[PDB]
């Protein structure tokens, strides 16, 4: 019995073109535990990301915050890529300003 | 302060 | 008001890449304090959360040396628990373990609490009496009959009223100004056209601590429970947590929905509209 992640791709502060952010994809709901998560600028894999250390809810899914430094253009898209156990491939989650 | 309690399953 | 400390262990075992890795998190609240990752290069409780940085050497250390130890019976437990289940050794398998307790405004305990899983399912969990317990199977009745004899639930009942409650109280206050602040949302209704007739009204809550929130959005002031999306309360990385309710209303309806917004740090209820 495993369990597939939800995922939130959203920015810490009301996203504002050329001002300095944090891309947040918080993965929760999953069982088990090792997941891939990648965000991405342009399609390509951000090098700079952090994330929270492994925490679980009171179902006992898993949830994690990765996060990365960014500053919002209009043009540059970016995205959540998460692998895991319960994915025949990676989703993408892509970054939308309004959610 | 974290549990010292341990006990083997 | 109400508090709660919590320790949330994780076991992962992973045959064929060493021993089962072990992370553990503390948290007061919604409030991260400390973590220990098994994997780390040097493995040792670490602070997250500044007011917890103040504690002396023989805190960290300490807390690290339980850790190590928590790591090496849990590492056990795991293979325990293959022996339970009639499991083979090549499989990857997950021992959670939390622990904490609530207590109310003057600090007295309301309960305490510890359960345990095994494979993201519950396993054994102590009662609300801290006295007895309750397993979810065969396999942890063993265990049961084993913390039984040895009246393990004696000496939890005696962390749990005892030092989880005394440590909760001296977290809360060295980490008053901000384990003892709520921060309320900042809320804001946006729209958003789907077709000619139908938009989405979306109310935010943003910036809040707690985490504990309730959205709701009314149609004519009745809950539109079934038809409202509410998205998972989700960290914002600076503490603070933001959520979301939306309703898809009709075109030009936009004033019979009102969004309705509870949070401690709200003297009253919100209410919201387009």
């Amino acid at each position: 019995i495993q369990r597939t992640p939800k995922i939130q791709v959203y920015s810490r502060h009301p996203a504002e073109n050329g001002k300095s952010n944090f891309l947040n994809c918080y993965v929760s709901g999953f069982h088990p535990s090792d997941i891939e998560v990648d965000l991405l600028k342009n399609g390509e894999r951000i090098e700079k990301v952090e994330h929270s250390d492994l925490s679980f809810s009171k179902d006992w899914s898993f949830y994690l915050l990765y996060y990365t430094e960014f500053t919002p253009t209009e043009k540059d898209e970016y995205a959540c890529r998460v692998n895991h156990v319960t994915l025949s491939q990676p989703k993408i989650v892509k970054w939308d300003r309004d959610m | 302060i974290s549990p010292r309690t341990l006990d083997a399953w | 008001g109400s508090h709660s400390m919590r320790y949330f262990y994780t076991a992962m075992s992973r045959p064929g890449r060493g021993e089962p890795r072990f992370i553990a998190v503390g948290y007061v609240d919604d409030t991260q304090f400390v973590r220990f990752d098994s994997d780390a290069a040097s493995p040792r409780m670490a602070p997250r959360a500044p007011w917890i940085e103040q504690e002396g050497p023989e805190y960290w250390d300490g807390e690290t040396r339980n850790m190590k130890a928590s790591a090496q019976t849990y590492r056990e437990n795991l293979r325990i628990a293959l022996r339970y289940y009639n499991q083979s050794e090549a499989g990857s398998h997950i021992i959670q373990v939390m622990y904490g307790c609530d207590v109310g405004p003057d600090g007295r305990l309301l309960r305490g609490h510890n359960q345990y899983a095994y494979d993201g399912k519950d396993y054994i969990a102590l009662n609300e009496d801290l006295s007895s317990w309750t397993a979810a199977d065969t396999a942890a009745q063993i265990t049961q009959r084993k913390w039984e004899a040895a009246r393990v639930a004696e000496q939890l009942r005696a962390y749990l009223e005892g030092l989880c409650v005394e440590w909760l109280r001296r977290y809360l206050e060295n980490g008053k100004e901000t384990l003892q602040r709520a921060d309320p949302p900042k809320t804001h209704v946006t729209h958003h056209p789907i077709s000619d007739h139908e938009a989405t009204l979306r109310c935010w809550a943003l910036g809040f601590y707690p985490a504990e929130i309730t959205l709701t959005w009314q149609r004519d002031g009745e809950d539109q429970t079934q038809d409202t999306e509410l998205v998972e309360t989700r960290p914002a990385g600076d503490r603070t947590f933001q959520k979301w309710a939306a309703v898809v209303v009709p075109s030009g309806e936009e004033q019979r929905y009102t969004c309705h917004v509870q949070h401690e740090g709200l003297p009253k209820p919100l209410t919201l509209r387009w």
